[PDB]
C-alpha cells in the first residue's frame, strides 16, 4: 500500500546480467521482449519495490 | 521492440487498416476515372462537332 518509488537516469543499463540472474521467480515483460532490452535508449525509468 | 509472434498481432492490425484504406482510395480513384472519362468523351464529341 505504501509501495516505494525510485527514479533512475543518466547511466547505461545492462539488462543481460539481470535477465541471466535466474533468482527471479517471475521475469515477465509486457511492452517488450525480454531479450531486446539491451538495445534501446530511453528517456527515463521508474522502479517500484 | 517486440518478438516476432507478438509483433504479428500489431502487424495484422496495421496491415488490415492500411490495405482497407488504400483499397477505398482506389475505389474513389475508379469513380473519378469514370466521371472524367465521361467528361472526356463529351469533350471529344464537342471538338469533333
Amino acid at each position: 500500500y505504501a509501495w516505494n518509488r525510485k527514479r533512475i537516469s543518466n547511466c547505461v543499463a545492462d539488462y543481460s546480467v539481470l535477465y541471466n540472474s535466474a533468482s527471479f521467480s517471475t521475469f515477465k515483460c509486457y511492452g517488450v521482449s525480454p531479450t531486446k532490452l539491451n538495445d534501446l535508449c530511453f528517456t527515463n525509468v521508474y522502479a517500484d519495490s | 521492440r517486440l518478438d516476432p509472434p507478438e509483433a504479428e498481432v500489431q502487424i495484422d492490425r496495421l496491415i488490415t487498416g492500411r490495405l482497407q484504406s488504400l483499397q477505398t482510395y482506389v475505389t474513389q480513384q475508379l469513380i473519378r476515372a469514370a466521371e472524367i472519362r465521361a467528361s472526356a468523351n463529351l469533350a471529344a464529341t464537342k471538338m469533333s462537332e
